[PDB]
């Protein structure tokens, strides 16, 4: 389908100069210049917070009305009567909320070190990538999952190095994919787990290349599919409803509720005679496409 | 340390010839003694150190702990002369996962012995003048089936002759090498 | 007073009225590629950010000390014949008066953006309201009890 | 119906766009916020021609802004009328067009297009019956010249019934704020003659003339200029938008001023003019605004016309006012100055009427006129080209980017041919 | 998004380069270290410094500058200078040894080794930038390091990029004033290597500037740091055009596609105007006009060239301040009336104007004063075969006898490689004679 690579930089601007939309607030701590690197925090991403709520705001049960209500007030001595007297939801859990994205992803790292082939063509009539080797003959086992960890970056360039790195080994790949499936798993995973726009819509599209990339890769990824679909769930039904007005930005990919809906189908269409059901499993709203 | 610094073809961390070779390194005796002689085979200077009990009287490349070296290229070399005397050297590395193994050789061992953070081994040295070449990322992956990442730490005992102590990147001949990196013995 | 703020088509500046002779030196605003037709201008009570409405709806709030600018206009929307009629309220906030009739109080106290906090969020809207007309003149007056009655006349002289 | 959908490529038509855009929606009596307040109806009924509706009772225009360099959009942004546009309507990319016709015609122009033709077939079908397209070009710059023209040869192999205008600023004879300037100019020419069917040019140099002499203004900025440029592309159109007595929709203008399919670059003039003194004494009459408009000083072209004869011309008028007398004005010139005019054509004027004036005037008018003179303006460029082609000086960038030299002298021959049929049919 | 790589090799490109890097953090409010106070910010704004600094994570701007030097002691010097909290260490690049004025020892010795981690510094900072406009090389030709590195450099810039463009701003032996023996030399032999890899490349002289400052400021003591200065405002009117706003943008593609016509010839002039003390430009109004016949005046040049022996291929004017075009468009109407100024046939254009509304700023201290317009005119003419000829005379004066030959055959080259660059000088003579 269409790239990756040149519709973000494009996006970005039109996003934070056109309009007054917000980046919004990437955390960039740790990293300082383009020359120190920096220093990798111990969090995770996409990691569920535990749950902030207080001891006493927890309502209790009334076992005389059958009701969850507040706990009284304990007196206060400045509020004291004086002359004249004549007169709970529970807390939502965080399941659409942008988890945090720390930078301490290993391509921005292994690229920190400079272990990395690649380079910015600015040669090129736009950004391109630029290869110290040939491609064909690289390790995959130990580049492919480097790459597709760096997805998550939010930060320039590594994001625009990290996607259009898969996107280009992708194509000449070919057989020696295959046999590194189960190590892409867990990026993948983890960049879906991020529940933010920007790496969720790209991600998606990367899967899709991923399937069309080669031959037999569609049953290979079946048996993942319990690890990866758990957030289609979530995101299958975000649509725009215009009604009469048409999608200018069906220019560009953003609607995930179709992003979704593309990469299903095209998951049906390669896994063969049963990723039906396994998709039915976890995503029971999906329909059978055949 | 050495982070966000240039290491393509060698890297010295040590070199007898200079104003002050002890720059980075943390120096601890307690019944011997560190100086700069002239050789006698290789006709230059050497940094000796030497003393009773072997396990006391070494030097740490980080200039203190909680700070490490790091740098990211596979092959180590040392310049030592064997003066028939129990010598070891040590040197912690970190694995792809955040582990940080050892890994030690010594003259006075036998057996080697994979351990879950250190790993012993024994060193044939010659006699004389000798350079030895650690793959240090062979080793890591013959030891605990892992990747390396970057050294952390070195540390050599009592009982030796220093001359060079570089990371290389990769095995270099006896031709490639520049003019400094080598073993130049003279008549 | 010895200092005066002035502003018009494309320009805004202050002038400092000099002492040695008979002249008057300009310091022009410098906002970032805004083109903007201000309209009207208040100062606050001590000098620190000058208002200034604007046709296009934003209520431009600028410091003075140097003159750069601070702060867009009103959040969650934007005026909608343009600022005509604005004045101050003493507690800090701001009447900005629309030429359609929309008057609106935005309290201008410097505020982080929520999200992003090194970023500015712009003016609320503490209270509005509908008038008949364009909005031209604002008046004070200190009743102090509640609030305070400001005289407002609109352009149909009402 | 009727509508009409804009286009805008280079710096310099993203700018005199940000202008039409602000004259019509004051026009119409819309507001910076896309809302409408005017008064009347006659707001609303032809309102569609440069508006699609919005949620809430807005109204955007039906505009696409192209260029490379993003830097220029940020500019129309923020201007006091850039919250109008759909911030989709917005086709862009980093890399610069250096003015090198080539790479805005062949490289970075390829890479555009596909985006471009997405967003204009997206509201071309936003119209229930669009009329025609039309463009702002700028004759010296890259984006302008190299974008513009291979879009255009898209569209129309894509819409081909329908017209596409350009208001095409030409370089300046005298002037050339840049030096490869014949050489985009040359270029653009061989792609408009066969993929045009109305092409108005205008040269800035005399559009300072008109703000020096008639307006008496000092310091002409830019904006100036744009304002006029603004004000006569108001004036093609208002039979489309609002009543008149002898409409004119711009298929009859076609009509009534190409005789031959080559002959369609025309000459534009705009009236009444005048400054803040001479309003005060100055009548508004028919007379008045018949002798200003047919004057070779209102002309906004760097062409004479008494160096040729009006193979046609036409005037629209707007204000309320007496089609007789527009009807003889008409005849009078085209009795005294029968040598400014040809012979195998009886009558060589149109004089359209509107009922509606603009904003704060009350009677106002528009001049166009397709004379040969204009043969004289791509004589000189001509010779500036070869000039240069002779020496093969800054030929070197345009074979970077996979032309030939077969391209120029192609291109050449097509204007000496097209100048060529702008002396048959002057016979001195 | 148009942001430029900034080079100082040798020691005067690294000394311009102080002057440079303390205007622009002055321009932009950058205090010295790092960070701009809160006060600058205007809302949410941008591209007006990312052009000339990368932001940091949190406060710090630090700039997208190259030091590299070989001898220690300049770099040691910024090292310990008041802009050091400005520098990330690992950008000034130094070397314990020098060139000493042996363009050998530049080319072949000692730059073959840090040429690497010049270009992985140059890979880093590169990758940074999303729009890459341009190198700017600030080398100096006459000296060991500049000589040999700038030349070494540029091969290695071009067979990684080529296609990308390169401006260098390079200081010329003057031919009076003169502190080297043997740099027609390395200057014979740096031509050769640079022509063929650079795509535009000023040339000036610190004979012209010191004159400027004695006709114009009237500074009887002028230094160093002075000529400095004149370059810094010369290179900030250049690059307005990229990181301000203004009618009639400026591009270096632009640029650089409409003022060299041929490939060879790009070598071109320099000029500044008004270029004054503050008594001066009190009893003056500076029209643009004034200002254009001083910027076109031959004596206001930074290179000993006489223009009224050759003509004009083409020009470039970029303005600054208070400006319309009409004022412009007039300038030059008076200016292609003249006589004195000739043009080339083939070019009956010739004049790439651009305007910006940023006025030119002052340092603190500095030997300007403050202006409401400025000019700097940058034009390729055919006249400046005389400051190459001067040096193809010099070169085989001293090549007859052989002199300084033993160093160079013993520091790795041979006898050939001058006779090349002067087989390439010579018809580098023959091709700007072939255009008339
Ligand atoms: C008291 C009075 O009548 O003032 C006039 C006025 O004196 C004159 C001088 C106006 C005035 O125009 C200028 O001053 C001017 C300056 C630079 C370039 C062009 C014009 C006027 O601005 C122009 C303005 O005219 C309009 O509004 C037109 O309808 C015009 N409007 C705009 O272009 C416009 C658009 C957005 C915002 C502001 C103005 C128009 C023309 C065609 C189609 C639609 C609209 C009016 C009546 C005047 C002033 C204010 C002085 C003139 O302009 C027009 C187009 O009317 C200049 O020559 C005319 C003759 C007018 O008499
Ligand atoms: N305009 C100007 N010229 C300078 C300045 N400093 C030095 N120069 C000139 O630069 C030339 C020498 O350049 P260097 O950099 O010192 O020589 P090099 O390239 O480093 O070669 P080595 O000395 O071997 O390291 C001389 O002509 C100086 O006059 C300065 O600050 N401004
Ligand atoms: N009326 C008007 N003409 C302009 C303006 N700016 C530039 N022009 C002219 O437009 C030409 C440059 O075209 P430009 O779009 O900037 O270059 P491009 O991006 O390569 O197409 C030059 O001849 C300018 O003189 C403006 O603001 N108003
Ligand atoms: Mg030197």
């Amino acid at each position: 389908n269409g790239d990756v690579a040149g519709s973000l930089f494009t996006s970005t601007y039109r996003n934070v100069k056109l309009a007054g939309k917000a980046p919004p607030a990437a955390n960039l701590s740790g990293t300082g210049s383009c020359f120190d690197t920096t220093s990798l925090s111990p969090a995770r991403a996409g990691a569920h917070k535990a749950l902030d709520v207080q001891k006493d705001e927890l309502p209790v049960w009334s076992k005389s009305t059958l009701s969850y209500k507040y706990p009284a007030g304990r007196p206060n001595p400045t509020g004291f009567l004086k002359k004249g007297d004549g007169e709970p939801s529970p807390p939502q859990a965080g399941a659409y909320k942008r988890r945090e994205n720390p930078p301490n992803t290993a391509f921005r790292r292994f690229y920190e070190r400079g272990d990395l082939p690649i380079a910015v063509d600015h040669r090129g009539s736009k950004n391109m990538i630029a290869w110290k080797v040939d491609i064909e003959k690289l390790d995959y086992h130990h580049y492919l999952p480097i790459f597709f960890d760096g997805i998550r970056e939010t930060q320039e360039p590594y994001r625009f190095l990290a996607v259009k790195g898969v996107e280009d080994m992708l194509r000449v790949g070919g057989s020696k994919i295959l046999p590194v499936i189960p190590q892409l798993i867990i990026p993948i995973k983890t960049a879906l787990n991020t529940r933010d726009h920007s790496v969720m819509c790209i991600t998606l599209q990367l899967l899709q290349k991923l399937v069309l990339s080669a031959d037999l890769v569609g049953e290979a990824l079946v048996p993942y599919y319990r690890q990866i679909l758990p957030i289609f769930n979530l995101y299958k039904n975000k649509n725009k409803n215009l009604g009469d007005g048409i999608d200018y930005g069906q220019r560009n990919y953003d609607c995930l509720g179709e992003l979704i809906a593309d990469t299903l189908a095209l998951f049906e269409q390669k896994g063969g005679d049963d990723a039906f059901i396994n998709i039915k499993y976890m995503v029971p709203t999906y329909e059978s496409s055949v | 340390m050495f982070k966000n610094a240039f290491q393509s073809g060698f890297l010295s961390v040590l070199y007898s010839i200079g104003s002050k070779p002890l720059e980075i390194w943390d120096k601890q005796v307690s019944n011997g003694h560190i100086k700069r002689i002239t050789d006698a085979d290789i006709q230059s200077s050497v940094l000796e150190i030497m003393g009773q009990n072997v396990s006391t009287t070494y030097i740490t490349c980080p200039a203190d702990p909680n700070k490490t070296l790091g740098i990211k290229l596979p092959f180590l070399v040392l310049i030592i002369k064997n003066l028939n005397k129990y010598f070891s050297f040590e040197v912690q590395v970190l694995d792809d996962k955040n582990v940080r193994r050892r890994f030690r050789a010594s003259n006075y061992q036998s057996t080697t012995r994979v351990k879950p953070f250190i790993c012993t081994m024994p060193m044939r040295l010659d006699s004389g003048w000798n350079q030895i070449q650690f793959n240090l990322s062979d080793f890591t992956r013959r030891a605990y089936g892992t990747n390396y990442i970057e050294t952390l730490r070195v540390q050599v005992h009592a009982n030796c002759r220093i001359r060079r102590i570089y990371f290389s990147d990769r095995l270099y001949s006896e031709e490639e090498l520049p003019a400094e990196f080598k073993l130049f013995l003279p008549i | 007073p010895d200092k005066l703020i002035t502003a018009g088509n494309f320009n805004m500046n202050v002038w400092t009225y000099d002492a040695g002779n008979n002249k008057l030196r300009p310091t022009d605003a410098t906002l970032g590629t805004l083109k903007r037709v201000f309209k009207s201008v208040v100062v606050d009570a001590n000098d620190e950010y000058a208002y200034c409405g604007t046709t296009t709806g934003d209520v431009l709030q600028i410091a003075l000390e140097r003159v750069l600018f601070k702060n867009t206009g009103p959040a969650k929307g934007n005026v909608q014949m343009g600022v005509t009629a604005t004045c101050e309220v003493p507690t800090g906030d701001i009447l900005v008066g629309g030429g359609d009739g929309s008057l609106q109080v935005l309290r201008t106290v410097p505020e982080p953006s929520s999200t992003n906090p090194k970023l500015l969020r712009k003016m609320p809207a503490l209270a509005g309201t509908k008038v008949e007309g364009a909005i031209t003149s604002i008046a004070l007056a200190d009743m102090n009890a509640r609030g305070f009655t400001f005289f407002v006349g609109t352009a149909m002289c009402n | 119906m009727r509508e009409i959908v804009h286009i805008q490529g280079g710096q310099c038509g993203n700018q005199i766009g940000a202008k039409f855009w602000e004259v019509v929606s004051d026009e119409h009596g819309i507001d910076p916020t896309g809302t409408y307040h005017g008064d009347s109806d006659l707001q609303l009924e032809r309102i569609n021609v440069y508006f699609n509706e919005a949620t809430g009772g807005r109204y955007v225009p039906r505009a696409i802004l192209m260029d490379l360099e993003p830097g220029t959009m940020d500019s129309v942004r923020s201007g006091p009328y850039g919250q109008i546009f759909r911030p989709d309507n917005f086709v862009f990319g980093q890399t610069g067009a250096g003015n090198n016709w080539a790479k805005g015609h062949y490289t970075e122009g390829a890479e555009l297009i596909d985006s471009v033709l997405d967003v204009v077939r997206k509201e071309a079908e936003s119209c229930d019956c669009l009329q025609g397209f039309q463009v702002c070009h700028s004759l010296g710059g890259g984006t302008g010249s190299g974008m513009g023209t291979l879009l255009i040869s898209k569209i129309r192999e894509e819409y081909p019934d329908r017209m596409m205008l350009t208001f095409s600023v030409v370089p300046s004879p005298k002037v050339s704020d840049t030096v490869v300037e014949p050489y985009n100019a040359t270029l653009s020419v061989h792609q408009l003659v066969e993929n045009a069917d109305e092409c108005m040019v205008l040269d800035n140099e005399a559009l300072y003339d008109i703000c020096f002499r008639t307006l008496k203004l000092t310091t002409p900025t830019f904006g100036d200029l744009n304002h006029l440029i603004s004000a006569v592309m108001s004036g093609i159109t208002c039979c489309l938008r609002f009543p008149g007595q002898l409409n004119a929709d711009l298929r009859k203008l076609a009509v009534n001023l190409i005789p031959f399919p080559r002959l369609h670059f025309f000459m534009v003039g705009f009236t009444p003019l005048t400054s803040r003194g001479s309003q005060q004494y100055r009548a508004l009459t028919v007379p008045e605004l018949t002798q200003q408009m047919w004057d070779a000083k209102n002309m906004m072209c760097a062409a004479d016309p008494r160096h040729g004869r009006y193979l046609t011309a036409s005037a629209l008028f707007r204000g309320r006012m007496s089609t007789k007398e527009v009807d003889e004005q008409m005849l009078n010139v085209q009795n005294k100055n029968s040598s400014y005019f040809v012979e195998w054509i009886p009558n060589n004027v149109k004089s359209s009427v509107c009922d509606i004036p603009p904003k704060g005037l009350k009677m106002s008018a528009t001049f166009i006129g397709n004379s040969t003179a204009i043969q004289e303006m791509f004589k000189r460029v001509s010779e500036q080209f070869t000039a240069m082609f002779r020496r093969k000086a800054f030929l070197h960038w345009y074979t970077g980017e996979g032309m030939d030299e077969m391209e120029f002298t192609e291109a050449e021959s097509n204007m000496n041919d097209l100048v060529s049929e702008y002396q048959q049919y002057q016979d001195a | 998004m148009r942001e430029v790589i900034s080079i100082h090799i040798g020691q005067a490109g690294i000394q311009v380069g102080n002057a440079c890097w303390e205007l622009y953090c002055l321009e932009h409010g950058i205090q010295p270290d790092g960070q701009m106070p809160s006060d600058k910010t205007i809302g949410g704004g941008d591209d007006a410094f990312n052009t000339f600094f990368s932001e940091t994570g949190a406060g710090k701007h630090v700039p997208r500058c190259i030091f590299l030097d070989l001898e220690p002691t300049v770099v040691d010097e910024v090292r310990t200078g008041t802009y050091r909290q400005l520098f990330h260490p690992e950008q000034l690049i130094s070397g314990k040894e020098d060139a000493a004025n042996n363009f050998a020892r530049g080319h072949y010795t000692i730059g073959k080794e840090i040429v690497d981690l010049a270009l992985d510094r140059i890979r880093k900072l590169a990758d940074n930038c999303t729009g890459l406009q341009g190198f700017l090389v600030f080398n100096a030709v006459g000296g060991g390091t500049g000589s040999g590195l700038g030349s070494l450099l540029l091969e290695r810039l071009s067979v990684d990029y080529g296609k990308k463009s390169k401006l260098g701003f390079t200081v010329y032996p003057s031919p009076q004033v003169s502190t080297a023996v043997v740099e027609p030399y390395n200057s014979v032999l740096s031509t050769h290597s640079l022509l063929e890899h650079t795509d535009v490349a000023v040339m000036l002289d610190n004979e012209a500037i010191y004159d400027i400052c004695r006709r114009s400021l009237d500074i009887e003591r002028p230094t160093y740091t002075n000529l400095n200065r004149l370059i810094a405002q010369v290179i900030s009117s250049l690059t307005a055009s990229l990181r301000f706003d203004g009618a009639l943008n400026v591009d270096i593609t632009e640029f650089q596609t409409n003022l060299v016509p041929y490939p060879r010839i790009h070598f071109m002039l320099s000029s500044y105007a008004p270029i004054i003390s503050a008594e001066k430009a009190y009893h003056e109004q500076l029209s643009v006009a004034e200002i254009t016949n001083a910027a076109f005046e031959p004596a206001s040049m930074m290179v000993k060239c006489d223009p009224r022996h050759g003509k004009y291929m083409a020009c470039c004017l970029m303005y600054r301040g208070d400006v319309v075009p009409k004022d412009v468009n007039a300038s030059v109407a008076t200016i292609k009336t003249k006589r004195t100024i000739q043009f080339v046939d083939w070019c009956p254009t010739g004049f790439k104007c651009g305007i910006n509304y940023q006025p030119p700023t002052v340092v603190p201290g500095g030997d300007l004063a403050k202006v409401q317009r400025a000019v700097c005119m940058i034009s390729n003419s055919t006249a400046i075969g005389e400051i190459f000829s001067r040096l193809d005379h010099k070169f085989d004066l001293m090549y007859a006898k052989r002199a300084f030959v033993h160093w160079y055959v013993g520091e790795g080259m041979e006898e050939g490689e001058f006779s090349e660059a002067r087989e390439d000088l010579a018809a580098l003579e023959k091709d700007f004679e072939e255009v008339g």
